[PDB]
């Protein structure tokens, strides 16, 4: 089942800023214009976020960028991904990414969420890879290559099927896909949000309060991750199957948290509109003193 | 790793693989005796040849484990009761025609003929015909008549074949390490590896012959008895001093005494305790009747009967739709499920041998607590007298006026109390000579102190020296009077109603003077007491698992075979007896051959 | 105002559990093969379990068989089998036999109960039903929840048994003879076990609790998903968030919580 991923070009890695964003709901608790201060795990404000590319120029030049890495999971991450087309279909979580251990299993296989808890078998590369055939010609999702065996399944959850938009659109990006993982007690907790945008370039800058998605009971420990992605297999790319691939028009940035202070700000419907950084600049400094915006 | 623990899960092995066989076995038997049809008998049939198949393959595996090199007795005692030869050391001419001369003397016997001079027809067999003829008639001519019949078409007929069974049967019991076949069949009382407890093949004969000599008395006071109530019904035909003839004991061989009631009542004005009559002016049946005696077994301590038992149990005739065998019978098919066949009419004697038939059962599922090679009886006397005890401790007026059968305002004459005694006397002691007789003749013709001459010659001087009977007419070497039983013409030991009856006093008297009654000992009801209960319950669970001395002890006190108890149930009925042959001869003589 | 109320509230109770398959089932598996099936994430309602009048032991282990419902656990498991009904009492911590150190066997420490019925009627047929099977021989005793499946033959001898039987060479397993006519003790029984555990991991499965007679208008005792507080519940108009449970307003006091079976807001004043 495992099957490596060659012809790849190697780039050194980028880094861009998040300016503004991570801003998640700490607790359930509505708040009416109050300007409530927590101590929570959150993303300091323009941070250093590291930018993954996948891209595929045309001819024997350009770059032909397909990143996955085992990247670190330190006290929670920020996971933003800017997609024009579904690309990103899942991560997976765990310490150990093999049978030695339990790891958490989160993909979408174009059908629907399926959150899984045993002891997988990782390959070194997973992918969810795409096949546009010229017979019945639709974009379906035929392949699955991300693990070799589940043994010893204690959670499980699949809810009911759904349809999945696997047109490769040409053109900018479409929307843009937030989520926030955290694991202090066991309980593994989501936040999702979801935001249109057109720009081809970076993360897009603004603010975006990201709501509870799910609250899954697992218990196992998490120490570093790694994000799942997608394959177009068409004509034009003649190969093997560790070749013969494209892809393009996909981005994901991942951003750590760190315990900090932040001076919330809801409006008179319980959404939270703004938020300062305390240990930022010696400004937010004296906002979160006086605990206001008007200084 | 050694021969204990190899032979504990060859026994494991065993005991699981024969319960389910045996179990369809007793099932295909159970469904021929409620259903008599030709596929019910194919079944039966192929059962009994899987399971006689199967316990002749779990002999040779057996018999690889040696006996000499094993510590536990329960191993032990079923080892010793599985690696039984028996049947297979001899050669294959010599079983096959033991098992012809077998089969052949049980067809001869079973099919009989009467065949009357100067008569064509009227040759019936066993069913009924010279049973009632040498039962209920008062005619001389015709028992002698009909006692010379059978004992010459259906005697002599079975001469040679008696004398090559019987050499047959020496060469296998010589050939099975053990000594003649009287030996063999002796070795049913046997205890050995226990301290204290053993008991002696040979000493069983000294222990009949010390009881007999200690019943000699009584019988001979009932003898004297019934020779001078017969004299005044047959004038002219026994001496006062001579011994009674044979056919004139109101059975074809004398065994039981139960027809001369009729002859022999000392107050014929006085009725019986009969309750036929009151049972039918009120709602009883056989439903009733098992409840009944289930009420009466659980008011000692007794358990219920199982669930199974009330639905599958046959009590009562289903009628002329299917056929059945009306013989009452306790079923223990081996997997929990006890039921009774029994064709319960509405009298007092099938209201008896249903108390007998539940003691069966009961000791039954007293003993299915242990492997399948120990649930059984310790000896071939204590399952009988289990159901004898119980059948005697409800036959009493108490326990009948207590259900509600017999009037409240019943007054006890003494009366009808020595009638009672006399009828258990005529039906119990009455078959202790024969038995002793029949037993100790069997014994020295498988010995040998007896040639393949002079049988009938000595068989009829043992019947005028320890039994009081006489034969009316001479037979020669050539006649066979002893083959006419049936127990002997289908090779049955007879001394296990001896130690039966034996056993069924002691034990009453045990569970009497448990029970803290005073009074005689006839009239004593095992009903409401629940240390009798325990004390016999300490005794059904033992089985074959420890020797029958133990469980004699157990249940009694006693580590022998004594008769003391019978003494005592008949002492109302001796001192009536020495009180009545005061003007008459005591004993009996020989030397009055009716010639 | 003394507050004299309870108006204990939680949400809907869904997805019971996967008891009514794991008792009901049509098939049950052999003793030495029993199946274990995992119960984690749904609300065990053990009322229904203890209630039936249809169980003949029913026997619970370090803990009272009324208190099932009021502990929270993480996973309980069902091991399913069909055993004799003379040997049910071998089904227990610390008693021992035949089929408890060879086919399956409970801790000295047990915290659960045991569920046994008779099944004479449906695992039963007229000339023997031989599909059940039990160990009878083995080298070594069973540790705790251990299953053995492996059917190599018993050597009892010094001989090596070489895959077949012989003097002292038996089979492992052994077929039960299940009829419609055996007495009580011979009749097979469906027997449950369920085990309950504890481990560094958030409980799943916990005692249904439902609900209580709700107040609107009066001084009570509230107590909305582990919250509690004295006041009275009148209808408010602050539209809350779908995720957000209960509301606090300034110098973090709990004033607002929301229903969690009706999903309607409502405010928390303060008693007179
Ligand atoms: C091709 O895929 C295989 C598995 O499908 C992987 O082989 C592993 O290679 C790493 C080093 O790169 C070793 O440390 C592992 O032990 C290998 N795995 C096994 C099972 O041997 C790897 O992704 C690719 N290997 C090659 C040689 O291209
Ligand atoms: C995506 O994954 C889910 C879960 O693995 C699949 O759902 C299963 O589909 C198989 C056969 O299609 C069924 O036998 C299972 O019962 C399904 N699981 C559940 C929980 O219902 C789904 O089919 C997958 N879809 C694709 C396109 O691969
Ligand atoms: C012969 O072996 C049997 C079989 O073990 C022994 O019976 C055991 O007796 C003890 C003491 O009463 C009980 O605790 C065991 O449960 C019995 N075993 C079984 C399988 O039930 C018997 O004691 C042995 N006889 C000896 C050693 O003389
Ligand atoms: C055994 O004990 C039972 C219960 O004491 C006796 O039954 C009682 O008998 C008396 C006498 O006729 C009646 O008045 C009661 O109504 C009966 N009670 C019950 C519950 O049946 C029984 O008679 C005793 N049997 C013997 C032989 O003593
Ligand atoms: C197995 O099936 C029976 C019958 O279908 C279930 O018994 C029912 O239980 C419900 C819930 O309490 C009652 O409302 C019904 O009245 C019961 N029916 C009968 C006929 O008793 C039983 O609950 C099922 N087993 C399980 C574990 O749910
Ligand atoms: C919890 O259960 C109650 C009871 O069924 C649900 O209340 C029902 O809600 C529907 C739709 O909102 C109404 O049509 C019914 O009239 C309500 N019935 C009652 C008795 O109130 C409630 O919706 C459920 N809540 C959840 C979250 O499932
Ligand atoms: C982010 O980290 C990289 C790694 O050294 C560094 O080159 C870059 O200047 C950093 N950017 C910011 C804004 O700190
Ligand atoms: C139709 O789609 C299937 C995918 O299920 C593909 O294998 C096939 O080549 C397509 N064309 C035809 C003519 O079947
Ligand atoms: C499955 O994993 C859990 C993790 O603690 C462990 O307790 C359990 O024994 C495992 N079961 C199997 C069958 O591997
Ligand atoms: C991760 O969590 C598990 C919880 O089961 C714990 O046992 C383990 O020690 C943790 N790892 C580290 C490095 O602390
Ligand atoms: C708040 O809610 C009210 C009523 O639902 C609505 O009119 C208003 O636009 C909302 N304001 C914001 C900022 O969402
Ligand atoms: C008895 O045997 C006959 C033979 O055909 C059968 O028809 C009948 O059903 C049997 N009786 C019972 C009670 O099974
Ligand atoms: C049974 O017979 C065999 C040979 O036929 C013999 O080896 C064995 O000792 C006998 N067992 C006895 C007499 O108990
Ligand atoms: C025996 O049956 C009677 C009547 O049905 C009942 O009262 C008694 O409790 C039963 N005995 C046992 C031990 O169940
Ligand atoms: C029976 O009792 C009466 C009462 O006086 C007595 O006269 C009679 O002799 C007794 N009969 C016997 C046989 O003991």
């Amino acid at each position: 089942q495992c099957v490596n991923l060659t012809t790849r070009t190697q780039l050194p890695p980028a880094y861009t800023n998040s300016f503004t964003r991570g801003v998640y709901y700490p607790d359930k608790v509505f708040r009416s214009s109050v300007l409530h201060s927590t101590q929570d795990l959150f993303l300091p404000f323009f941070s250093n976020v590291t930018w993954f590319h996948a891209i595929h120029v045309s001819g024997t030049n350009g770059t032909k960028r397909f990143d996955n890495p085992v990247l670190p999971f330190n006290d929670g991450v920020y996971f933003a991904s800017t997609e024009k087309s579904n690309i990103i279909r899942g991560w997976i979580f765990g310490t150990t990414l093999d049978s030695k251990t339990q790891s958490l299993l989160i993909v979408n296989n174009a059908t629907n969420v399926v959150i899984k808890v045993c002891e997988f078998q990782f390959c070194n590369d997973p992918f969810l890879g795409v096949y546009y055939h010229k017979n019945n010609k639709s974009w379906m999702e035929s392949e699955f290559r991300v693990y070799s065996s589940a043994n010893n399944c204690t959670f499980e959850y699949v809810s009911q099927p759904f349809l999945m938009d696997l047109e490769g659109k040409q053109g900018n990006f479409k929307n843009l896909r937030e989520f926030v993982f955290k694991n202090i007690d066991g309980y593994f907790k989501i936040y999702s949000k979801h935001t249109p945008i057109n720009l081809v370039r970076d993360l897009p800058q603004g603010f975006s309060a990201l709501e509870p998605l799910v609250d899954l009971p697992i218990g196992i420990n998490i120490t570093r991750f790694q994000t799942l992605l997608a394959l177009h297999r068409s004509y034009l790319t003649p190969g093997d199957s560790s070749s013969g691939w494209t892809a393009g028009a996909a981005a994901y940035y991942v951003g750590y948290l760190q315990p900090r202070t932040f001076l919330l700000k809801y409006n008179e419907n319980g959404t939270i509109t703004d938020a300062v950084d305390c240990a930022l600049d010696p400004l937010s400094e004296t906002k979160c003193t006086l605990k206001s915006f008007t200084v | 790793s050694t021969i204990e623990e190899q032979a504990k899960t060859f026994l494991d092995k065993f005991n699981h693989e024969a319960e389910d066989l045996f179990y369809q076995s007793s099932l295909a038997s159970w469904n021929y005796n409620t259903n008599i049809t030709e596929e019910n008998v194919q079944n039966m049939n192929n059962a009994g040849d899987k399971w006689s198949a199967f316990l002749k393959e779990q002999s040779t595996l057996a018999q690889m484990y040696p006996l000499q090199e094993i510590q536990n007795l329960t191993v032990k005692l079923q080892l010793q009761a599985l690696q039984q030869n028996g049947s297979s050391v001899l050669s294959e001419d010599k079983s096959k025609r033991l098992n012809t001369i077998l089969n052949t003397m049980s067809t001869i016997y079973s099919t009989g003929k009467v065949c009357n001079p100067d008569n064509p027809q009227e040759c019936l067999l066993l069913e009924p015909g010279l049973n009632e003829i040498m039962a209920n008639s008062l005619d001389y001519n015709e028992r002698l008549w009909a006692w010379e019949s059978w004992r010459s078409e259906v005697g002599k007929q079975l001469r040679p074949l008696y004398e090559e069974y019987v050499v047959l049967k020496n060469e296998m019991a010589r050939a099975n390490h053990y000594e003649d076949y009287g030996d063999y069949w002796r070795g049913d009382y046997e205890v050995n590896g226990v301290d204290g407890y053993d008991y002696s093949r040979g000493q069983l004969i000294e222990d009949v012959e010390h009881t007999f000599e200690e019943i000699k008395p009584l019988y001979e006071h009932l003898h004297a008895y019934v020779r001078a109530k017969l004299m005044n019904a047959y004038p002219s035909y026994i001496s006062p001093i001579g011994c009674l003839p044979a056919h004139l004991l109101g059975d074809m061989w004398g065994r039981f005494w139960t027809n001369l009631y009729s002859l022999t009542v000392p107050f014929g004005q006085k009725p019986n305790i009969d309750v036929t009559d009151a049972m039918v002016d009120q709602a009883w049946d056989a439903q009733r009747i098992f409840k009944e005696a289930e009420k009466f077994f659980v008011s000692v301590g007794l358990p219920n009967m199982t669930q199974g038992f009330w639905e599958n149990s046959m009590l009562t005739d289903p009628g002329n739709v299917q056929k059945a065998v009306c013989h009452p019978t306790a079923w223990d098919l081996g997997k929990g499920d006890f039921r009774i066949l029994m064709c319960t009419k509405v009298t007092m004697d099938d209201f008896l041998t249903a108390h007998h038939e539940m003691g069966h059962i009961q000791y039954d599922m007293a003993y299915a607590a242990q492997p399948f090679l120990l649930r059984n009886g310790a000896n071939e006397g204590f399952h009988e007298a289990v159901g004898e005890i119980m059948s005697l401790s409800a036959a009493t007026p108490k326990h009948l006026k207590s259900i509600g059968l017999l009037s409240p305002d019943f007054q006890e004459d003494n009366e009808t109390e020595i009638n009672f005694l006399l009828k258990q006397a005529l039906t119990i002691v009455g078959t202790l000579p024969f038995t002793y007789m029949l037993e100790k003749w069997r014994w020295m013709v498988f010995k040998g102190e007896i040639p393949k001459d002079q049988w009938m010659k000595k068989w009829w001087e043992m019947k005028r020296e320890i039994v009081g009977v006489v034969e009316p007419v001479p037979h020669d070497e050539t006649y066979c009077d002893p083959a006419s039983l049936f127990h002997v013409s289908n090779d049955y030991s007879f001394i296990r109603y001896y130690t039966r009856t034996l056993y069924q006093f002691q034990f009453q008297e045990a569970l009497c003077q448990a029970a803290k009654h005073e009074g005689p000992l006839h009239k004593c009801d095992i009903s409401n007491s629940t240390e009798a209960g325990q004390k016999l319950f300490n005794m059904l669970r033992l089985g074959k698992s420890e020797p029958w001395t133990l469980a004699l002890e157990n249940v009694v006190g006693a580590k022998n075979m004594n008769v003391r108890p019978l003494l005592n149930y008949f002492e109302p009925l001796f001192t009536w007896l020495k009180d009545q042959n005061k003007n008459s001869f005591v004993g009996w003589s020989t030397d009055w051959s009716p010639y």
